[PDB]
């Protein structure tokens, strides 16, 4: 019900705006290491579209 | 003959 | 008794995406001059 | 951050923004030089 | 200046570490990659998940030309006879029947055998071998007739002119001396080893 | 006798490449490759594998009591054939000890700008990835060359 998070202390300079929204693992896509052994899925990847 | 062998 | 199977539409991504890996460090890219070495392209998995 | 319940892993996907440049020059014909930036993480001013 | 864009400039001269361990956070990006292809992350701030760096970079001031004499360390569990180096394989041409009907002389083949990977003593491999030779035989050969005395393919390791008399001019202790000398082939009548694809001609 | 060598047994004809290709700018005629066959190589090495010695003087009365102590003549089928017959072994053997490998490659070039993310690859002969390795650490000690600019 609650995600703690913490950005590592640095400069944080011409930051302009936050910008938050959800998504869920089954379909985040990996990405790197082309073949993520497990992206099982086809649906909308919302973090790439 | 010398089969120099021992057998 | 019967009936349908779903739809089941496949088919490729708006703008095509997956096909070109496009930011991933690995695999990635290189729009240099021929003759030189560094790429005009770098980029860092974080930008999507 | 605070989201309900839902029974799938999500993952949040905060987008922390911030100036994202590049400045290809082209000297020489045939060489490119890139130089990149981006100011709240940093990166190849290069 | 070797500038790190977080911490004070380190100028003169640093040491930059590419380890094998991308077993943390940055083995996402070496899924399909071993211990011989990876992806390190250079940047250690002990600050950042080692993936939030691995997107930043060290940069050495580019008013001079840099240098670094690289210093690298390397382990391996390289065998003998594992297939990567093209070891355990071999050719043979070895008879597979007595008298072909078609033309009543014996017919052989190129038969390409395989040992079972692993390292292996330098006997234990021509035994190896030898119990290739010795196991296509039973299959192509035993069914199809030729004598024990048809495999035209021993890798032997005898001089066997010990005991050789020039004036009888055969052996005479009744027996070849079973002494290794070297590694070296015996063949019969149209049998033949090609080693072009191996690598056991070393061996 | 004309065209064969009757050399020692063996182990090693092969080398080794590093590549740092995001680190180390390529060097005299490299191309810039992304690809792991033709990444342009920044280090040679003979492989971690020297051929230790043996001597045991007997070396045929030990291999047949590996043959009576084998419980099987799946080696020897025609112990009475004098020239299909379980050949001696040599008493003289080569085996195959990897030991670790610290080289020192001298100075080569840097890149201004290095990556995070970093890749090394460890290529053979034929520029294929060796799978048997399973230690690979460079160790890049910067220093400033010249100066591009006056």
């Amino acid at each position: 019900t609650s995600v703690p998070i913490s950005i590592p202390s640095r400069n944080w300079a011409a930051f302009r705006g936050w910008s938050f929204t959800r998504l869920k693992t089954k379909e985040t896509p990996s990405l790197g290491s082309g073949f993520d052994p497990y992206f099982t899925y086809s649906g909308s990847v919302p973090y790439l579209d | 003959f010398n089969p120099v062998y021992p057998y | 008794q019967a009936a349908p199977n779903r739809p089941n539409y496949i088919g490729f991504r708006d703008n095509f995406i997956g096909l070109m890996y496009y930011n991933s460090t690995g695999n990635m890219g290189v729009l240099a001059g021929q003759a030189s070495q560094l790429n005009a392209v770098v980029d860092l998995q974080d930008r999507n | 951050f605070e989201v309900d319940p839902m029974d799938e892993p999500t993952l949040l996907y905060v987008l922390f923004e911030v100036f994202d440049v590049v400045r290809i020059h082209q000297p020489h014909r045939g060489v490119i030089e890139a130089v990149y930036l981006r100011t709240p993480f940093s990166a190849g001013n290069a | 200046s070797i500038r790190y864009s977080e911490l004070a400039p380190l100028y003169d001269t640093t040491r930059v570490y590419l380890v094998d361990n991308k077993s943390a956070d940055i083995a996402s990006l070496n899924y399909q990659n071993d211990h011989s292809n990876f992806q390190t992350t250079v940047v250690q701030n002990n600050d950042f998940t080692p993936a939030e760096a691995g997107t930043q970079t060290i940069n050495f001031d580019e008013r001079s030309r840099w240098g670094a004499d690289l210093k690298t360390i390397l382990r391996t569990n390289m065998p003998n006879i594992n297939e990567f180096m093209s070891t355990n394989k071999f050719k043979a041409r070895l008879m597979v029947e007595k008298k072909n009907k078609e033309t009543g002389l014996p017919r052989y083949e190129w038969f390409e055998f395989t040992l079972p990977e692993g390292n292996y003593s330098e006997t234990m491999t021509i035994d190896l071998m030898n119990n290739a030779i010795v196991d296509n035989y039973l299959e192509v050969g035993r069914q199809n007739g030729v004598l024990e005395s048809d495999i035209g393919v021993k890798f032997d390791t005898r001089n066997f002119r010990l005991g050789w008399d020039p004036v009888t001019k055969l052996v005479m202790p009744g027996v070849y001396t079973n002494e290794a000398f070297h590694p070296d082939i015996v063949l019969l009548p149209g049998c033949g080893v090609d080693f072009t694809q191996s690598r056991l001609s070393n061996l | 006798q004309s065209w064969t060598l009757l050399t020692t047994a063996d182990v090693g004809s092969q080398q080794v490449y590093w590549s740092l290709p995001d680190m180390m700018q390529d060097p005299v005629t490299f191309r810039p490759s992304t690809q792991v066959s033709n990444y342009p190589v920044v280090g040679v090495e003979l492989l971690p594998v020297h051929a230790k010695s043996f001597y045991n003087e007997q070396a045929v009365y030990s291999q047949l009591i590996r043959q009576s102590t084998a419980l099987t003549h799946v080696f020897n089928r025609f112990p009475e054939n004098q020239i299909l017959v379980r050949p001696p072994a040599p008493t003289i053997t080569t085996v195959s000890e990897n030991v670790p490998a610290l080289t020192d490659h001298g100075t080569l070039p840097l890149r201004s700008s290095i990556s995070g993310v970093q890749r090394v690859t460890i290529t053979d002969a034929r520029r294929r990835t060796c799978p048997y390795v399973h230690k690979a650490l460079g160790i890049v000690a910067p220093k400033v060359l010249s100066s591009r600019t006056f």
